[PDB]
This record gives C-alpha cells, structure tokens and sequence, in this order.
C-alpha cells in the first residue's frame, strides 16, 4: 500500500 | 527548542493502576499527534499509543488495548497515559515522543523524544536505603547507598556545588532483589581537614533524602 | 504486515565507517522510515529520516559523518570516521494507516578500542554500618577497556566466594568502562582476619587492593 502523511490523524 | 519530560513513574503493584504525564514546550501542542514509546528492561522500542493533535483520535498497541488509555489537555500543553490493570510485562521506561510524519519539510520533519521515566509493576514493596559513609596527590571518599528498591536513586555532593571528580556507581541487583550502589568522589588530600563533604542521597519511590557527612 | 528488520547487531574499526540496514517488508517499499540512537543508560536521539529518494531531514547536532540512503526496499545508515561515541543501539522506526513500527535495534560495537587498564579502590565497613552489626567491602572498578573484569576475594590469603556481588561492566561517559563488587561479612569476620583483599584481572593482569581494621 502506500503510507499516510501522518499516522495518527 | 522542543522539550518534552515525563513525570509519574513508578511502583504498581499487578493489577493497580497510575498515570503518566508528558509536559510538553518549544512547539504548538495541538498542532501535532503524541506518542508513547516504552522499552521493557534489555529489549527493544515498543509502540504503546498514538493520539491526534486534536485530542479526537486514539490508538492503542494491542499490547496495551483496553487497558491503557490515553488523552491530552492542549491548554497546559501536556500528554496523559491512563494505566488500569497493570502487569508484570508493563515494567519499562515510558518515553513521550513526538513524531511529524510526511509534510513538513525541513526541520519541521524532526521528531523528538523525552528522557524516559521508569514503571515498575511488581509485587515486591518499596524499601528506602542505608546510608553509610565511605572515608577518607588525591583522596577518594564516597556514600554507600545500601539495600533499596526500586531504582533510582539519585545522589549528589555539597548540593551541587561539588561536580568534578564525582563518579556514582551502577547499581548491583542483589540476590535478595534490593539494590546497592556507591558514589564516589575524588578530592586534594589537603582540603581533607578544611573541606566539608556531604553525599546527598535522594530516594524518591521510598520518599528517602539522606545527607551523609564523610569525615576520615 | 508492515515489519522493519534490522540484524540485532554491526560492527567497525576506530575510524573506518560502518553501513546499518533495515529492510521493509514486501508492499511498503516507498515508505518512510527514521533512525533513532540510543545509547547505554539514555534515551533516544532522532538523528534523520530515510526515504526511497534517500533524503534527510536530520536532528540538531547530528554530525555530518552521519548520513542515510536507500536502496529498493532497504533503508541506510552510515556512520564514517567512527568513534567511540558511536556505540550505541541504532532502531529504524516507520509508521503506517495507525500504528507505528519500530526495527528490534541494532547494537554498534566500534572497534580497535586502546586497552585501559582498571583503576580500582576498595573501601572497609564504614564504623556506622558496623554499630548496625552488618559491614560491607566496597571495590570500586573503572576507566577499564575492554568491559570484561573478573573479581577474586580473599580473607587474607584464603578465598572467599559467599556474600559477593558484582554488576556487569558498563560504558562511563570517558568510553571506559565501570563496574562494583561487595562483599557482605559479619562484623566478627572483618575483625578476626588481619585483611580482606579485592583482586581485578582484566586481560591476563591482576590490579590488587587490600584493606583492614
């Protein structure tokens, strides 16, 4: 997949 | 710039409960998520939760899911870890952490970290140390911090005003599950009848300050 | 499963420069991932961020013998002119949809360290502890490289192997290493021998202290 700008959004 | 320190840590026995606390400056707060990272005594970095800048969002490694809670006031610029039904396994020095992610993009893509405080979640009870002095070009003297639990200890000389030539010891893990440590500092052997010196040993989890003269 | 894999452990000489990798696992090879240093007793240093482009977005005060590249699904690390300083524990950390993920660390040994021989100093029962009708040898151990110490008591000539403990040597601030041994007696036993004795053999070679009531 591709990963978020930030992981806890 | 960024600081982030950690307050709270400390003895639980299995099944208790206690709260961290991350007081947090240099930056805005809310405008980004907060972390905590722990590290269990010799292993590696683990994930324990996430929460958005906002406060709105939590996440939880499973690890700690449905036990551990966390929150946020973005007034007094702090980050909360709410511990319930502790276990032997959540023994490890808790880290806040602040990590950016992809924006951002140059010094903005840092992250940080705290100093780390330390949870001990055991079945074993506190117990304050014995202080006992270590006499006498140089002379070497030092405190002998006897028989407590659990780390740490902090020691210091003069109250600060003696620094150089102060070396304090690792502590041993004794059989008996208590801990020893010594402090030692090196001094002219010619101060040795003018100056006064006094070890300051502070035991926080027993609640234990000692102030110990060292005299030949 | 996003998974960062680092081997538990590297090494390099004084000097020379040394490559760390973590590897992502299959499906998330254009992800970004930091390095964080970690060294004995301390907490962790972000030092930079890594991603397929190589890049960086390092730390206040990383140095610049401390760079990052990449390589398909592979992240770099690597440290040139290494020092003393740099051994450390070295995790790479990345995240994903709302987690993160850290590496198990890699442990830096630098090596072609100079040998340094052990300082010792040993201290008697304090006269308080012994009114407390307990009394404690102290053999204090430091400036010593490399960090492995062997620890022989003695009531005057004859070895005594009950009531010792001693820590495991760890890294002091000056790069040498330091470490403790205790040795519990009655009161009656530090009194009956004309001395107690603390022998450290560090590389082949024994640095001996004595003391007595």
């Amino acid at each position: 997949p591709l990963q978020p700008e930030q992981p806890f959004p | 710039e960024v600081q982030l320190l950690e307050s709270g840590g400390g003895l639980v026995q299995p099944g208790g409960s206690l709260r961290l606390s991350c007081a947090a400056s240099g930056f805005t707060f809310s405008t980004y998520a907060m972390s905590w990272v722990r590290q269990a005594p010799g292993k590696g970095l683990e994930w324990v939760s996430g929460i958005s800048g906002s406060g709105g969002s939590t996440y939880y490694a499973d690890s700690v899911k449905g036990r551990f809670t966390t929150s946020r006031d973005n007034s007094k610029n702090t980050l909360y870890l709410q511990m319930n039904s502790l276990r032997a396994e959540d023994t490890a020095v808790y880290y806040c952490a602040k990590f950016s992610g992809k924006d951002c993009s140059g010094t903005s893509c840092r992250d940080y970290w705290g100093q780390g405080t330390l949870v001990t979640v055991s079945s074993a009870s506190t117990k304050g140390p014995s202080v006992f002095p270590l006499a006498p070009g140089t002379a070497a003297l030092g405190c002998l911090v006897k028989d407590y639990f659990p780390e740490p200890v902090t020691v210091s000389w003069n109250s600060g005003a003696l620094t150089s030539g102060v070396h304090t010891f690792p502590a041993v893990l004794q059989s008996s599950g208590l801990y020893s440590l010594s402090s030692v500092v090196t001094v002219p052997s010619s101060s040795l009848g003018t100056q006064t010196y006094i070890c300051n040993v502070n035991h926080k989890p027993s609640n234990t300050k000692v102030d110990k003269k060292v005299e030949p | 499963q996003l998974v960062l894999t680092q081997s538990p452990s590297a090494s390099a000489s004084l000097g020379a420069s040394v490559r760390l990798t973590c590897t992502l696992s299959s499906g998330h090879s254009s992800y970004v991932i930091a390095w964080h240093q970690q060294q004995s007793e301390k907490g962790p240093r972000y030092l930079m961020k890594v991603n397929s482009d190589g890049s960086h977005s390092k730390g206040d005060g990383i140095p610049d013998r401390f760079s990052g590249s990449s390589s398909g699904a592979e992240r770099y690390l690597t440290i040139s002119s290494l020092q003393s300083e740099d051994e450390a524990d070295y995790y790479c950390q990345t995240w994903g949809a709302g987690i993160l993920v850290f590496g198990g660390g890699t442990k830096l040994t630098v090596l072609s360290q100079p040998k340094a021989a052990p300082s010792v100093t040993l201290f008697p029962p304090s006269s308080e502890e012994l009114q407390a009708n307990k009394a404690t040898l102290v053999c204090l151990i430091s400036d010593f490289y490399p960090g492995a110490v062997t620890v022989a008591w003695k009531a005057d000539s004859s070895p005594v192997k009950a009531g010792v403990e001693t820590t495991t040597p760890s890294k002091q601030s000056n790069n040498k290493y330091a470490a403790s041994s205790y040795l519990s007696l009655t009161p009656e036993q530090w009194k009956s021998h004309r001395s107690y004795s603390c022998q450290v053999t560090h590389e082949g070679s024994t640095v001996e202290k004595t003391v007595a009531p």
